[PDB]
């Protein structure tokens, strides 16, 4: 600029690290989506030979959804949410790139591993399922909401002194007014049924989806694809599940803006020998079992007789025989192939 | 209420409550330019500026409140010549609202705010028109959240001062006019030197004396350092003063023109 300070423009020009100097990442692409580009890399200088997660941010300058990622970042710090190490603000290009630590693993991998075996994990399920909720509640206790909670957002930690250590990524910040109005598998009824706002609850809803698949290696509401909040064969999915809920079941049902719609396109009697019970018997989980009375409070239909974060926390099963783990892993190898580049 | 409760693991706490002779040390090269009457008269103005941009845009009381101290955060570091404050003041409502995800202010609405709040309302101090574009605004934006080291999220006095007044019991006889000496604490270096809570309470007693309650039992049922209060309180009264002693209308094109100017480049 002619009116900046020409000396002042200089110095920071000097000073200031670019991403480019700091780090090697050509070539070494591992994701790219709505969030960004994400790659792998590593420190130019022999400092230490740790591995390093850049995000390249979506578009150019500071949009909303950047500003925002960036403020909660910035504040919060918690060992089961994902640590922003650093941000770099490029002029010549209006691009931002993130620093995170690098996690080798995450849950979509982990459990398509296990689905793909069709010729430990008791114990990392529980310890999965704890850090994971552990990571939500410190997230809730500060007023944030995940707002798009799914296995292939829960990151795990390979070799390095955080071993087995779940890290919970890519929350989504910015949504106008909270409105999830402006592949569905882990969507509360309630925003199925055309819920105005994001909460607490709806994230709740989705670590018990998380967990049903870590008991059985299969997504519980999986259903086929295809603006409106209203979806019909994944609602159909859930009744097939759980059943049709009683009124008894959700009272303020009738408040949602698509109840008239359900109730015209949906019969009770079409869901009476479905419930969750029957589900998880032919998955071969036990219905007296402490993990199978913990899911089935996670995932209840109404929102307000949803159990939340820190009451799934004190929960027996985590209190039964085997304990978590701070290493989901348990000190064991890990068979899980590293993730490749593109 | 995202971080609520979270201001004592802050970047608020942690970074940007700073050493007053600190803050002093640095503003010395700007006081080769200008009196440190004039320094804190430029100050109130700029402060005016930025409450006016908010209020034409509709932006909530908060969220002036947070550009206003980013405001302060960069020229608490550098020098008034290092980026022109007139373009500084409209980057920091922008950067503030985008915090928010209630409503977006788009690129035209800012500059068409900045243009007319200039013209309409600060006459006397900007004959000409505001001569920058957006382009401008987004290259100021990249140096203002490089200079706060990218600490975004900013406490305020309004909630701890809310919970106060419910507290008493007073919400309808106090709270309006404790609320307007909050406002009136961004015309003052307090932000930068206490937490949020402790400037809500000297705003709170500042209150009950103009309105002349006795409320010295419920400030002794609480557990805080009186004496950083009742310093607090004395800046409160001093600010008043000021106000009176100050024509920011007669005063303020003078000043402006004494501000240290830009190098321009080679
Ligand atoms: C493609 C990919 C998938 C899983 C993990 C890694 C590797 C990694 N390590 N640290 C990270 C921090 C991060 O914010 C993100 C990140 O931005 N994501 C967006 C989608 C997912 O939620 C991960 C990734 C990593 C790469």
């Amino acid at each position: 600029d002619d009116k900046m300070d020409y000396d002042f423009k200089v110095k920071l020009s000097s000073e200031r690290e670019r991403v480019e100097d700091l780090f090697e990442y050509e070539g070494c692409k591992v994701g790219r989506g709505t969030y960004g580009h994400v790659y792998k890399a590593k420190r130019k200088d022999g400092k230490d030979d740790k591995d390093y997660a850049l995000k390249q941010i979506e578009g150019t300058g500071i949009s909303m959804s950047a500003c925002r990622e960036i403020a909660l970042l910035r504040e919060l710090k918690h060992p089961n949410v994902i640590s922003l190490q650093k941000v770099f603000l490029s002029h010549a290009d209006r691009k931002v790139w993130l620093l995170f630590d690098y996690a080798e693993h995450d849950l979509w991998h982990i459990i398509k591993f296990h689905r793909a075996s069709k010729a430990l994990p008791r114990g990392m399920v529980k310890s999965l399922l704890y850090q994971i909720l552990d990571g939500i509640h410190y997230l809730h206790a500060n007023w944030v909401l995940h707002r798009d909670l799914k296995p292939a957002n829960i990151l795990v930690m390979g070799e390095g002194p955080e071993r087995g250590r779940v890290k919970i990524a890519d929350m989504g910040f910015a949504r106008l007014f909270n409105s999830p109005l402006k592949t569905f598998w882990y969507r509360a009824p309630e925003l199925l049924l055309g819920a105005r706002h994001y909460t607490k609850a709806i994230d709740i809803w989705a670590i018990g989806c998380i967990f049903a698949e870590l008991l059985t290696s299969e997504p519980i509401f999986h259903c086929r694809q295809e603006s409106n909040p209203y979806h019909h064969d994944q609602l159909d999915r859930i009744f097939n599940v759980m059943g049709f809920p009683a009124d008894k079941d959700w009272e303020d049902i009738k408040k949602m803006p698509e109840h008239s719609t359900l109730m015209k396109d949906f019969r009770r009697n079409t869901y009476t020998n479905c419930s969750l019970i029957k589900y998880m018997e032919k998955h071969k989980v036990k219905p007296d079992s402490k993990a199978f009375h913990l899911l089935q409070k996670l995932l209840t239909m109404d929102p307000i007789k949803r159990i939340t974060s820190e009451q799934a926390m004190q929960d027996p099963y985590f209190l039964e025989d085997p304990l978590p783990t701070s290493d989901v892993f348990a000190g064991c190898q890990i068979p899980y192939p590293k993730r490749e580049f593109l | 209420k995202a971080m609520a409760g979270n201001f004592w693991q802050s970047s608020h706490y942690l970074q940007w409550i700073l050493d007053k002779q600190d803050l002093l040390k640095e503003r010395q090269k700007d006081l080769k330019f200008l009196s440190e009457e004039e320094y804190w008269k430029l100050q109130i103005f700029f402060t005016n500026v930025i409450q006016a941009l908010g209020e034409h845009l509709k932006l909530r009381q908060q969220v002036i409140a947070t550009a206003t101290v980013y405001f302060k955060r960069f020229y608490a570091r550098y020098s008034l010549k290092s980026i022109d404050p007139v373009l500084m003041a409209p980057t920091c409502v922008f950067l503030a609202s985008k915090v928010e995800e209630f409503g977006v202010v788009s690129n035209t609405r800012l500059i068409a705010a900045a243009t007319s709040v200039l013209k309409t309302r600060f006459s006397y101090a900007f004959p000409k028109e505001f001569p920058y574009r957006m382009n401008h605004i987004l290259e100021c934006e990249f140096y203002l959240l490089e200079l706060m080291d990218c600490c975004l999220i900013v406490y305020h006095p309004y909630r701890p001062l809310l919970q106060y007044v419910q507290d008493m019991g007073q919400e309808d006889m106090l709270l309006p006019l404790a609320w307007r000496i909050v406002n009136d604490t961004y015309r003052t270096d307090l932000c930068l030197l206490y937490p949020p809570f402790m400037i809500a309470l000297a705003c709170l007693h500042v209150a009950c004396v103009v309105q002349q309650k006795d409320a010295r039992q419920w400030f002794a049922e609480l557990s805080v350092d009186m004496e950083k209060i009742l310093e607090i309180i004395r800046v409160i009264l001093k600010l008043y003063e000021q106000w009176k002693n100050f024509d920011e209308r007669k005063e303020m094109a003078t000043i402006l023109s004494k501000m240290p100017k830009p190098k321009p480049p080679p």
